[PDB]
């Protein structure tokens, strides 16, 4: 279904330059990726660790399932801002189901709705969103090197273009070429790590590894080295790609430097992919007895790298004055905790690990649709700051600094309590859904010995918690730097609205001013349900934990 | 003796006071045992309040010849004070001495 | 927010609240003050807790008669 | 002056028994053993699922 | 107390509100007043479904907290031969 | 439903009744706070019923609802014996808060409103819920309500002050945190009654003791860990420094009475020396420098770590005395502590502005009912008898000296020390001189809201000292089960 959406939207979009189909193109997409939910739902009626595909290239596990429809329904809400416009008009007038199903409302909308706008008018994004979604579930659905190494260049490749499609700012061709290279060190690292697998293996069946190394599981000529170094070349190529410390410099760089809408989906599917993918090399390498490979495992790179994480992440985003760069230090400290419960491979941490991908993956996302949705709020405001005068391609990112959020609970109170809730469940207060995802992960590694990591990962949340505050700080504690728009607010001047009925006959004209102009409600109702879910988790809590509870048992059971 | 009011009946304790031949999960049980173990505490406890009321009763009564004619009701105190202390029903609880 | 009575604010008074109150910022180690912060902190709880520790469980008096002793260790 | 009114009327008698007011409270609040059925059935029901968990958690990889 | 659907029927009513704040658009204008019934009924539509969901979980982890203790009574038993 | 949810729920309408107010009628700010000061009301009224219907002498947690739909993290609430009074206190002491910023609160009465009301629901969850996953979970949330209180109503150096009552809290509790969650894995679960009965190996019961008495000793707080208490008590608003004073600080204490006294008996008993060295230290050091204080409600704030120290070496003092005396010093500090907040940081700062002391100076002469009520607040901080600050000294200081005779008599010094610096500060204040110079305007006296707000806290704790049985009756059957020992010839009867 991905792969006839592709080629279909590929077919109309190669006979049009029209930059106007942009919205339409956009808007199909997401009807698209609600089919391929459909089909993964009805896929979803089997127990069974994997079932292999199309000659054993594939395969398809409860866990590959319920992830690939996570994947497209976090799609589909990222698909959103590139298909409805920014802004709206409301008036009581136009509000009833009648009104909204058989009258029309007719106004200049071109510069309230920015109809013309960057994000408005690339008619390939969709396309290319799609293609990494292709190659982000073909990657969950690997079963042989070969294919992870094409799914994982169909993943990257895709993110570079992303990174680089708003051609005329000089910061994303920046940020998609420092990506493109050094991921391409990135893939070069993954090569030579299933290039070694198949020399001293003679397959590429990842099912042939697993039964190689289980063997090799006792307690002289062919020791198995191979698998455990080839095995951490292949994950520092993707210890860059989730941008786990000590390969995280890029992430900071390239987040701040494309544009808000595009960093949104740049900063959340890979990561999804890449740990699912992850966690079934982790759980089938595992020496249950104690042997000298074991001493030499592979997933050692993971403490190491989660110990890293948890520090560098944490301490670098305290004298970050950029929101971009802050988002990304904070991501940075989150893969740390994921990295920890992949690490400590046991039911609880595997049920720990399910369950803090998801929620930190709508918590990110949460974080990201606020921002974007602020700085479309700023429309009808005005500024006299210097520094915000002076930054740059201010029309892709709008928000760049922590202090324009100065003083945004006097603009927009329930928004800015939105990004509270959010903020402080990245810090794990009670009874947030954030706190719980942290709790289960240490409660895991509490009883698994890891008791060392444990104490890290406090001592390291208290000092991220203190750039958290900084940006709480700044929008409760200071007042507004930004002033309604005295023109958009003088009472001499107001745009016509003109109300029609089912057939272009007028009923009602209105005149409208700047208070008259809203958020769209799909941005407002998306905020709505993950500040909620994030709010009343406790309530709410037995399906989704016992989703995580039956595919742990599902994968270590037999 | 005097008889006991209705009041003393929902607070007497159903069985006697251990934790000996119990079953811990039975809650029901449980709670029973640590209610009557400190039931016997409290009372040997108010014993000696009622053995000091009857001793003040004597030392004002007699005074002087105070040493002389209320000793015995001193006694009875004084065993009491070095015994009845509510001490709670968790170490025994806890730990089993089976003599 | 509301507004409170005329006070003779007093420039000396003022400042010597300043000080006092941002005092924190100014503190180093010294010869003698670590010697302060180490008897303070360190030496005279460590003095307490040695002495709780030697005399624990050592005296009651709960019933002790004519004939018997306060210590029980 | 209302302290010793209501003093009064709180005696219940030398030998009388509890005053109608007297007994009014004590029904409401009697509660027999609706409390420690409740809390035996509840604490029952976590123990069980004290117990499930702690089979899932420690089942053999 | 927490009933699956009553829960997701008030769930549904303060997305509605929580929208109204994040827009600054005022709660309760007379004209949207159907806005409730429709985020509060699809609230419901929803925990009808996890309701479903939920009766299939149990009977998943109560088939495999059975298969666990299978597992290991028969384990036992070869043990003691 | 539970007496318990409604306890919960009325300030949750509150909450909802504040906000959609500008819906239906520019509403006058001053309906806000006759909602948010009924709801309160309310809660105290519902607390009251409980407490008439509740019974001194059953060990079973009263007023328990059936739920039969366990989920992962469900809510359980109960009301026992020593739970019971810590809710009386919070829903006495809520709308007396709400009354003392009845003018002081400016901008954002609805924000003020909304915090105060939500902080009343998470802390009457605190001593209501039935396991220790929950006590943390509701002893944590109220962590962003005081964090934005402090910062959006504070004084001048609130954000500092934010900041050390955010980073403090949370570096403990993470710490009781893993001792929480050890419990559960080896328990399987945190529900009360199963998990008291539960025993722990000797090490596990020492290991288990740190990280919650490091939690524990971050939010007595004892010295040395108490400069969050200075920041965060005189910056806050004058409603958040009583709640923090009366009702936050005593969370703490109520935590030994669920998580260290009761399942880590042998572990308590063996730490006691170092508990009491710290607690002597603490009574020691935090009597010198608040005699040394400057700012009038530093001063207040300070004594507070004076007292928490005597009623947290009650409650490690194996006592019956002890542990009851230590219930109810913290339950009269929570009066007298909220009374001498008001007196300096609401009819002091209100009038002149400035908190230092040294623009202080007779005001008996032109304030005769601030002077009276300021000096039986005085008295009863010194534990002056008649009070039930005397009767809370009195009881935890003999519990703790019986257990250790050399810590409870260096806790013993707390009469010289503490009577040295609550005169100190009314002479100098009420008395000491004419009125101070400094002010170029003549100051009015206690309003009636002053009058009635101070009227009524230093009614509780007078009351209650001379008839202390109204809460020592119902504290007597259920805290004799959290002793642990037995007697040579009362143990193991047959
Ligand atoms: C139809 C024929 C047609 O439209 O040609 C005129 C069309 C231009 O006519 P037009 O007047 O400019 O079109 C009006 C608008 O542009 C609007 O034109 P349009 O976008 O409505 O129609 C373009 C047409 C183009 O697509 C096709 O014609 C399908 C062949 O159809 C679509 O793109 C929409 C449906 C796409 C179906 C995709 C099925 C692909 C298989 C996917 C996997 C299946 C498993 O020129 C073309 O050649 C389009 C056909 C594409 C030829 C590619 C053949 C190679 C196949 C490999
Ligand atoms: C977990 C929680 C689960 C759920 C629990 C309950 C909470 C949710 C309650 C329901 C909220 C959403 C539904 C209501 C809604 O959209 O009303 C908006 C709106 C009310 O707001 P308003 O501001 O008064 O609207 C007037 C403005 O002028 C409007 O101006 P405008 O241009 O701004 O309007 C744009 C409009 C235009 O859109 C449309 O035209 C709607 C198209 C609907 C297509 C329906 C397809 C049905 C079949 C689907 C496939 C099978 C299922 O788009 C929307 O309003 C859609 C917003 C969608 C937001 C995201 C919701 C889904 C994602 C949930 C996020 C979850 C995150 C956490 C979990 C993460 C993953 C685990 O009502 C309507 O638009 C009326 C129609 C409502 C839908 C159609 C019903 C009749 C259908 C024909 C008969
Ligand atoms: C917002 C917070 C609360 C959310 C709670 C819900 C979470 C749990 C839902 C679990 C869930 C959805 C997966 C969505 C994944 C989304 C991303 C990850 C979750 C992010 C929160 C997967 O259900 C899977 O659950 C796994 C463990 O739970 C099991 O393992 C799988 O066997 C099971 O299919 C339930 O799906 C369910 O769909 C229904 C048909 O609608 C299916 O019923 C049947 O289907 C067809 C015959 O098959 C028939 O045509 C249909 O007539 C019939 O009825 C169920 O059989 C089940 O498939
Ligand atoms: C302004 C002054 C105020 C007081 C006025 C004077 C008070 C006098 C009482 C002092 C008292 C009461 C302590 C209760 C304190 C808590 C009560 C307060 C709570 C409220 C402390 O008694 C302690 O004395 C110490 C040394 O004796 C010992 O402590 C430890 O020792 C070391 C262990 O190895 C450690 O090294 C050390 O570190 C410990 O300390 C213990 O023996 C004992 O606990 C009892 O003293 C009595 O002890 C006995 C055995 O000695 C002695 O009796 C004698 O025995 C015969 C010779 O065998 C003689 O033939 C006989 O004639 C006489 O009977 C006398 O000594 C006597 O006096
Ligand atoms: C900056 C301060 C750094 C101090 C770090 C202390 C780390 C202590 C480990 C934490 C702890 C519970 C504490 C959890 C919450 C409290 C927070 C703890 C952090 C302190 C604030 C683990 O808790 C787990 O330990 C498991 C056993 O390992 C048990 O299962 C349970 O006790 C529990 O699940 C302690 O458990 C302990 O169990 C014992 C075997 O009984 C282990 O062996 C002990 O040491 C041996 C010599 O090496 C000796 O033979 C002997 O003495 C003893 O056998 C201990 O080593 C320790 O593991
Ligand atoms: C949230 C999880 C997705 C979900 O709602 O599953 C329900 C539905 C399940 O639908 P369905 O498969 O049950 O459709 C009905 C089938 N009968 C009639 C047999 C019962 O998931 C979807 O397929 C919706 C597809 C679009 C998802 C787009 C997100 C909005
Ligand atoms: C609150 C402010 C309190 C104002 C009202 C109390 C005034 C105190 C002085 C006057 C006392 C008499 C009042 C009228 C009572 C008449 C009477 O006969 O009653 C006899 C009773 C004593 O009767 P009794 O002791 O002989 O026997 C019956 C009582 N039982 C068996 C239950 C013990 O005395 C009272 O009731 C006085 C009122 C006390 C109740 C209110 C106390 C203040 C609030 C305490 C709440 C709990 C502590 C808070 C924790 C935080
Ligand atoms: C009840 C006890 C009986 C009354 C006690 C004195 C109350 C007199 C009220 C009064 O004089 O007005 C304030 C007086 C009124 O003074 P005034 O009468 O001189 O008024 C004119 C002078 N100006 C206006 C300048 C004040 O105010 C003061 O001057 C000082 C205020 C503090 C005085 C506090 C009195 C003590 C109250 C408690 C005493 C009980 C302690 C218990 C002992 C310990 C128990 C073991
Ligand atoms: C010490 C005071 C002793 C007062 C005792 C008393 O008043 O008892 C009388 C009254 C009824 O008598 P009764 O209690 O039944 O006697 C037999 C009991 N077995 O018992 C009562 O309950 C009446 C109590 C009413 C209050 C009496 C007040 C006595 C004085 C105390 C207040 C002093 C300050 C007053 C200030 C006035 C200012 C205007």
């Amino acid at each position: 279904m991905i792969m006839i959406s592709i080629l279909s939207l590929l077919l109309s979009t190669s006979v049009t330059l029209r930059r106007d189909m942009s919205i339409l193109f956009n808007r199909i997409s997401i009807i698209a990726l609600a089919y391929c939910i459909l089909h993964d739902t009805m896929s979803l009626s089997f127990i069974s660790k994997g079932i292999g595909l199309h000659g054993g290239l594939l395969h398809i596990t409860n866990l590959t399932q319920i992830f690939h429809i996570f994947i497209f329904i976090i799609s589909i809400l990222i698909l959103q801002l590139t298909s409805f416009y920014p802004r709206k008009v409301w008036i009581p007038e136009y509000s009833s189901l009648k009104d909204i199903f058989f009258n029309k409302i007719l106004y200049y909308r071109t510069k309230i709705i920015n109809k013309m706008g960057e994000h408005m008018k690339i008619i390939e994004y969709p396309l290319i969103l799609l293609f990494v979604i292709s190659g982000a579930v073909f990657l969950i659905s690997t079963n042989d090197l070969v294919s992870i190494f094409l799914s994982i260049e169909l993943q990257s490749y895709g993110l570079y273009l992303l990174s680089t499609i708003y051609r005329n700012s000089e910061l994303s061709t920046t940020g998609g070429l420092i990506y493109f290279l050094l991921g391409g060190l990135s893939s070069c690292f993954i090569l030579l790590g299933t290039s070694l697998l198949y020399v001293n293996s003679g397959t590429t069946s990842l099912d042939g590894l697993y039964i190689l190394n289980s063997i090799s599981d006792v307690n002289s000529w062919y020791k198995p080295y191979y698998l455990n170094f080839s095995l951490l070349i292949f994950s520092i190529g993707f210890l860059f790609k989730v941008s786990a410390a000590p390969f995280h410099f890029w992430s900071p760089d390239v987040y701040d430097a494309i544009p808000t809408i595009v960093t949104t989906f740049v900063a959340i599917i890979a990561k999804i992919s890449i740990f699912i993918f992850l966690l079934e090399l982790v759980y089938y390498t595992n020496s249950n007895a104690n042997s000298y490979l074991s001493e030499f495992s592979w997933t050692y790179a993971l403490l190491i790298s989660s110990l890293l994480s948890l520090i560098i992440g944490t301490v670098v985003g305290l004298t970050q004055f950029r929101i971009k760069r802050l988002l990304a230090y904070s991501t940075i400290s989150h893969v740390g905790f994921i990295l920890l419960a992949l690490s400590v491979s046991s039911i609880e941490s595997t049920q720990a690990f399910i369950f803090y991908l998801i929620q930190y993956s709508i918590s990110n996302l949460n974080a990201f649709f606020i921002l974007i949705t602020i700085g479309f709020s700023l429309y009808g405001y005005v500024t006299n700051n210097k520094e915000y005068k002076s930054l740059l391609d201010k029309n892709n990112s709008p928000i760049q600094l922590i202090s324009q959020l100065k003083g945004y609970f006097y603009i927009n109170p329930l928004l800015s309590l939105s990004l509270a809730i959010t903020i402080f469940s990245f810090v794990g207060v009670p009874p947030l859904v954030g706190f719980f995802a942290k709790q289960m992960v240490l409660s895991a590694a509490l009883d698994n010995g890891y008791i060392f990591l444990s104490l890290i990962a406090i001592i390291t949340s208290v000092i991220g918690a203190v750039y958290y505050l900084n940006v709480i700080k700044e929008i409760f504690f200071y007042s507004p730097e930004h002033e309604v728009n005295p023109v958009l607010n003088e009472s001499d001047s107001n745009f016509s609205l003109r109300i029609l009925n089912e057939k272009n006959v007028l009923i009602r004209s209105v005149l409208l001013k700047g208070r008259n102009i809203f958020i769209s409600s799909p941005f407002s109702i998306t905020i709505s349900i993950i500040t909620n879910v994030i709010l009343l988790f406790i309530f709410m809590n037995k399906e989704w934990l016992s989703m995580g509870t039956i595919l742990v048992q599902i994968l270590f059971s037999a | 003796p005097t008889p006991e009011s209705e009041a003393f009946l929902a607070k007497k304790p159903q069985v006697p006071p251990t934790f000996d031949g119990v079953d811990y999960e039975d809650n029901k049980r449980l709670k029973q045992a640590q209610d009557a173990i400190i039931r016997e505490q409290w009372v040997q406890v108010m014993m000696g309040r009622l053995v000091r009321e009857e001793l003040s009763k004597c030392y004002y009564r007699e005074g002087v010849n105070h040493l002389e004619k209320c000793g015995k009701l001193r006694e009875r105190y004084l065993q009491l004070l070095a015994n009845a202390k509510v001490k709670g029903y968790l170490f025994e609880q806890q730990n089993y001495w089976s003599k | 927010g509301l507004q409170h009575y005329k006070i003779a604010m007093d420039p000396a008074l003022v400042r010597l609240g300043s000080m006092i109150s941002n005092r924190y910022k100014y503190f180093r180690w010294t010869k003698r003050t670590a010697l302060v912060s180490f008897m303070y902190v360190v030496v005279v709880p460590s003095t307490i807790g040695y002495l709780a520790y030697k005399t624990d469980g050592l005296w009651d008096l709960r019933a002790k008669r004519r004939g018997d002793l306060i210590s029980e260790r | 002056a209302s302290s010793f009114v209501i003093y009064n009327i709180s005696r219940p008698g030398p030998n009388g028994e509890p005053s109608s007011l007297h007994k009014w409270f004590s029904k409401i609040s009697d509660y027999k053993d609706e409390w420690e059925t409740r809390n035996t059935l509840m604490a029952a029901a976590l123990e069980q699922a004290a117990h499930d968990k702690h089979l899932l958690l420690t089942a053999e990889r | 107390m927490v009933n699956r659907i009553l829960f997701w029927t008030g769930f549904g009513l303060a997305v509605r509100f929580w929208q109204l704040g994040i827009e600054m658009r005022p709660f309760f204008n007379r004209k949207s007043l159907w806005a409730y019934p429709l985020f509060g009924g699809v609230g419901a539509s929803f925990g009808y479904w996890l309701q479903s969901i939920d009766e299939k979980q149990t009977k998943m982890l109560e088939e495999r907290k059975q298969a666990i203790l299978e597992k290991r009574a028969r384990r036992a038993q070869r043990q003691a031969e | 439903m539970s007496l318990l949810y409604v306890l919960l729920i009325i300030p949750i309408i509150g909450i909802f009744l504040i906000s959609t107010i500008d819906s239906f009628y520019f509403f006058n700010v001053s309906y806000y706070k006759k909602i948010a000061l009924i709801t309160t009301i309310l809660n105290l009224i519902v607390s009251l019923i409980i407490y008439i219907l509740f019974d001194f002498s059953n060990n079973q947690f009263q007023f328990i609802q059936e739920n039969l739909d366990l989920s992962f993290y469900d809510i359980y609430l109960g009301v026992d014996g020593v739970s019971i009074y810590f809710v009386l206190l919070t829903t006495i002491i809520m709308p007396i808060a709400l009354v003392s910023n009845w003018n002081s609160i400016t901008n954002n009465i609805k924000s003020y409103l909304i915090i105060m009301l939500l902080l009343e629901t998470l802390l009457l969850a605190v001593f209501l819920v039935l396991d220790v996953l929950l006590f943390y979970i509701f002893f944590e949330s109220i962590l962003p309500p005081l964090f934005i209180l402090i910062g959006l109503f504070g004084s001048s150096n609130k954000v500092r002050a934010s900041f050390y009552i955010f980073l403090y809290t949370l570096l403990g509790s993470l710490f009781l945190l893993l001792s929480i969650l050890t419990m559960s894995s080896i328990v399987g679960t945190t529900y009360f009654d199963v998990l008291l009965k539960s025993s722990f190996e000797y090490t596990t019961q020492l290991f288990l003791f740190f990280g919650i008495f490091i939690a524990f000793a971050v939010k007595t707080p004892v010295w040395g860990l108490n400069s969050w208490l200075l920041r965060a008590h005189v910056e806050s608003p004058l409603g958040g420094s009583i709640v923090l004073a009366a009702i936050v600080l005593k969370l703490s204490l109520y935590g030994v009475f669920r998580l260290i006294l009761p399942i880590l008996p042998q572990a308590s008993l063996n730490l006691t020396y170092i508990v009491y060295a710290i607690g002597a230290i603490t009574v020691l050091y935090a009597s010198f420098s608040t005699l040394r204080t400057v700012d009038v409600k530093e001063l207040i704030a300070y004594s507070s770590v004076a007292h928490a120290a005597i009623y947290l070496m009650g409650v490690f003092s194996n006592t019956i005395q002890g542990l009851e005396g230590a219930i109810l010093l913290g339950l009269a500090h929570g009066f007298v502590s909220s009374g001498l907040f008001i007196c300096a940081g609401g009819i002091l700062y209100d009038r002149t502005g400035t908190r230092l002391i040294y623009f202080f100076r007779g005001l008996t002469q032109i304030m005769p009912l601030f002077s009276l009520f300021f000096f039986i607040l005085c008295l009863g901080n010194a534990g002056t008898p008649l009070t039930l600050n005397f009767v809370g000294e009195f009881m935890s200081l003999y519990g703790t000296l019986e257990r250790l005779p050399i810590a409870g008599m260096l806790a013993s010094t707390s009469i010289i020390f503490s009577a040295a610096y609550s005169i100190y500060m009314y002479n100098r204040i009420a008395f000491g001189g004419s009125v101070s110079l400094y002010f170029i305007d003549c100051f009015r006296d206690l309003t009636k809201r002053e009058f009635f707000i101070l009227f009524t806290l230093v009614s509780f704790t007078v009351i209650l000292g001379i008839y202390p049985s109204f809460v020592l009756d119902g504290l007597h059957y259920n805290i004799s089960s959290v002793v642990y020992g037995i007697e040579p010839n009362a143990s193991y009867l047959t």
